[PDB]
């Protein structure tokens, strides 16, 4: 499964961590483009994201993000109109695509307000759903121009996946899973005296990975405990799972169409 | 697609007992076959699996020698051998399959029943036919034939309501299964409008114990 | 693990919406819940898929509310139906990229059931009809509303009487149908209790 | 509504004492932005700390990656302070070999 995100950020006001204005955009996990209130230019984040594009592209959204950047201002201060809040607050958008590996269309737009969902998208029914009747004032607002969300769920449809497979040709460095993971079973403790099994595996690529434990030829059902798929910071993902010993038990690792087999010794 | 052949399968209390699983359209030499147990007023739970290659796994709280899974490559089938019955064994069955490619499809379902002693009288369904009156088939230019079905412990039952061409109407209504003595009883009826007031229509019903082995027809004459 | 589901029995009318809060525990981070619908009948019947990194599947009537960090995975139909009153089961299954070799299990959970009851419909006239074959006698009730009906039957002697089961009509009503055994053949009379009024079987002959 | 943030000390490599590794402080799941991150080495700061650009999540929450190069020891302790809003006391989350 394949994604194209777009991010946008609107901090009332600045501190030490500024700007007021982030605008981030993401293929899968890689950030690709770069837009903040700073330096008001579309940088990219990617090395195959600088190649491959003309500069008339990154000028042409550079002027269209500085308009974004404007209404973002616009919508902050008409929030704090509506609602009784007053200081220092934040506003997030996120609009995007996930074009499956059989065929299948999915597009989404989502307006934030404080890390809560305040307005979701419904492009079959052409509509705004709004969270609550402060949030129904803004959806009656944006629903009156008809043209602006038709234009909204015309992008989500045949521009969006053509977007999308457009940066996935331009990237050779995602379709590939030339990074096989290095699984490795240690005995770890915590407190004297506890017994676990860790099934460490790090330097895979792509992050999709698939770990379990089985005794003899049975999976241990409601007991296996999973960590995280964390960044090590070369490209590559690391993850663990670990399980309580008692007095055959065998780890299955399944990454890049491999299933690998580890026997305890 | 998945079918379970077996409604029901009374089995006599600590016997062998074979269930029946049968596939359509991908084979079973390509795909694995999942086993599952929906105890009443419980949750469904898994049993038994066997995968492609042929190995057999299970799930934490089964004992070493309870439960044989085989797919014969010749006639297309997944069986589930259930050794040694107890009275905790009394649920609906249903064997499971992967479809293309995310979600798994399920079986139509084979309750299981346990007893003491082995049956000693007939209990196959008894057909009971009812004819309406001439007020209701005059006046409201529509008649309503009732089937009357006794004499059966399985107690798993399936009614259909069909006409010459077999083809099941909408509408086949039904009440509830009566307990009486150690036997059981159900009834259904059928409302066909003016249209297909000439038409004789034909009613089928599915139990285990039928005659002859094959399905159970009732016959009703317009 | 394990699937909760709080919601034992449910009752709400046709048109309307219903929510199915299903709440689950478990330590995957990609994973995928599955929504069924098991018939009367023991018809397992699959509606919708819901993935740990996808978005809130929408499948026609169908769409799951899902609470990522609260784990909640709460099924809301958009318009309810007649075939709709069915046992409602939530499950949890891995994200896996191989072959479906014996490992993908399914987390159930202990089971919603759903009645539907009829919708805002009129009062209807209740009509009585009368079958026989030797020793029982059944009388059918078609088209009345609402559920709130005393049937009864007249017998000179009677030996078994069972209990009615009511079922909903598809013209908008109810429907019930009552019977026993009895010793007479040609002496059957009923008397019904539905909108403050009395219906017998020697009106309509 | 306010998020706590999820630190997470590890390693870019195995454990071993001698070869030059990378040490990794991944803060996920807070809200808002604003974040102060340290990294530490035997209680003092560490002056050069490499980081990742503030990146954007699904469920509306931020996480970053802290990186710098470093020769593990067996006496030597390493962790990472972390300050922000719904830590009244700035959290220090000790790094396990
Ligand atoms: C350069 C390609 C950056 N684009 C960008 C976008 N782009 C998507 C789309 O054109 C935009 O959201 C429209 O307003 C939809 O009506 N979106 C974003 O949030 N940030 C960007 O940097
Ligand atoms: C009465 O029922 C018997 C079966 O019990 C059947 O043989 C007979 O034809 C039925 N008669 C009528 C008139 O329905």
């Amino acid at each position: 499964t394949h994604s194209l995100r777009y991010f946008r950020l609107g901090v009332s006001d600045p501190i030490h961590g500024v700007p007021e204005f982030i605008s981030v955009g993401y293929v899968d996990s890689h950030p690709i483009t770069t837009y903040d209130s700073v330096t008001r230019q579309k940088e990219p984040r990617a090395p195959w994201m600088a190649e491959n594009l003309a500069p008339d592209h990154w000028e042409r959204y550079t002027q269209l993000l500085r308009g974004w950047q404007q209404m973002f201002k616009v919508e902050l201060k008409r929030l704090q109109r509506h609602y009784n809040h007053s200081g220092s607050h934040t506003y997030q958008r996120m609009i995007g695509c996930e074009l499956l590996e059989d065929g299948s269309t999915t597009g989404f737009l989502q307006y934030a307000y404080d890390g809560q969902d305040f307005l979701i998208f419904n492009k079959d029914t052409l509509s705004w759903l709004a969270v609550d009747n402060v949030a129904h004032t803004i959806k009656q607002a944006w629903e009156a121009n008809q043209h602006e969300l038709l234009y909204q769920k015309n992008w989500l449809e045949e521009e969006c996946i053509a977007w999308l497979k457009r940066f996935l040709e331009y990237g050779k460095d995602t379709l590939q899973r030339t990074e096989p993971p290095l699984v490795r079973v240690n005995r770890k403790e915590t407190f004297p005296g506890v017994t676990a099994l860790f099934c460490k595996a790090h330097g895979f690529y792509p992050p999709e990975i698939y770990m379990t434990w089985m005794k003899n030829g049975e999976e241990i059902v409601q007991e296996i405990d999973y960590g995280d798929i964390l960044p090590s910071g070369d490209g590559t993902y690391q993850a663990w799972a670990s399980i309580e010993l008692d007095p055959l038990y065998s780890c299955h690792v399944e990454h890049s169409g491999v299933h690998m087999v580890l026997q305890v010794p | 697609h998945l079918e379970q052949p077996q409604i029901s399968s009374t089995k006599t209390l600590s016997k062998t007992a074979r269930l029946e699983c049968v596939v359509s359209g991908i084979t079973i030499s390509a795909t694995s076959v999942y086993w599952y147990r929906e105890r009443p007023g419980e949750v469904i739970q898994f049993l038994v699996s066997i995968s492609y290659d042929g190995t057999v796994r299970k799930e934490s709280g089964i004992p070493s020698g309870k439960f044989e899974v085989d797919r014969i490559p010749e006639t297309s089938t997944s069986t589930l051998t259930i050794h040694n019955v107890e009275k905790q064994d009394i649920a609906t069955y249903y064997c499971a399959l992967w479809d293309r490619y995310y979600k798994k499809l399920f079986g139509s379902g084979t309750t299981l029943v346990v007893t003491d002693k082995q049956l000693d009288a007939d209990v196959s369904p008894k057909p009971t036919i009812f004819l309406p009156s001439i007020a209701e088939t005059k006046l409201q230019k529509a008649g309503t034939y009732l089937c009357l079905l006794e004499k059966f412990f399985p107690d798993v039952i399936k009614i259909h309501w069909q006409e010459k061409k077999s083809n099941t109407i909408l509408g086949s209504q039904e009440g509830n299964t009566m307990k009486t003595n150690d036997t059981y009883m159900k009834f259904s009826w059928l409302t066909v409008p003016e249209e297909s007031l000439d038409k004789e229509h034909r009613c089928i019903v599915r139990h285990e114990n039928n005659k002859n082995g094959v399905d159970q027809e009732i016959i009703f004459p317009p | 693990q394990k699937v909760t589901q709080a919601q034992s029995s449910v009752s709400m009318p046709v048109r309307k919406a219903v929510t199915l809060n299903c709440l689950y525990e478990t330590s995957w981070w990609s994973y995928y819940i599955f929504w069924y619908k098991q018939l009367p009948s023991k018809e397992m019947i699959f509606l919708i898929r819901q993935g740990s990194d996808e978005q809130n599947a929408k499948s026609g009537r169908y769409s799951v509310n899902f609470k990522k960090a609260a784990k909640s995975v709460a099924l809301t139909i958009s318009a309810l139906q007649l075939e709709d009153s069915a046992k409602y089961f939530c499950a949890l299954g891995v994200r896996a990229f191989l072959r479906d070799w014996g490992i993908r299990v399914l987390i159930f959970g202990k089971g919603t059931r759903v009645t539907v009851e009829p919708r805002s419909q009129p009062h209807t006239k209740p009509s009585v009809f009368v079958m026989k074959n030797g020793t029982n006698v059944a009388c059918l009730v078609k088209e009345f509303y609402p559920k709130d009906i005393r049937i009864n039957l007249v017998s000179s002697k009677k030996i078994t009487e069972f209990d009615p089961a009511i079922v909903i009509s598809p013209s908008g009503k109810y429907n019930a149908v009552k019977l026993g055994k009895y010793e007479d053949s040609n002496s059957v009379t009923c008397s019904v209790q539905h909108d403050n009024k009395t219906v017998h079987s020697t009106d309509f002959e | 509504i306010q998020r706590t943030p999820k630190i997470q000390v590890y390693s870019r490599h195995p454990a071993e004492n001698g070869k030059s590794n990378f040490l990794n402080c991944y803060v996920s799941g807070f809200h808002p932005s604003d974040i102060e991150v340290d990294l530490l080495k035997n209680g003092e700061r560490i002056e050069k700390v490499e980081h990742s650009d503030l990146s954007f999540s699904k469920d509306w929450s931020f996480y970053l990656l802290y990186y710098t190069e470093f020769t593990p020891t067996e006496k030597d302790e390493y962790a990472c302070r972390v300050n922000h809003v719904t830590l009244s006391q700035p959290k220090i989350v000790k790094w396990d070999r």
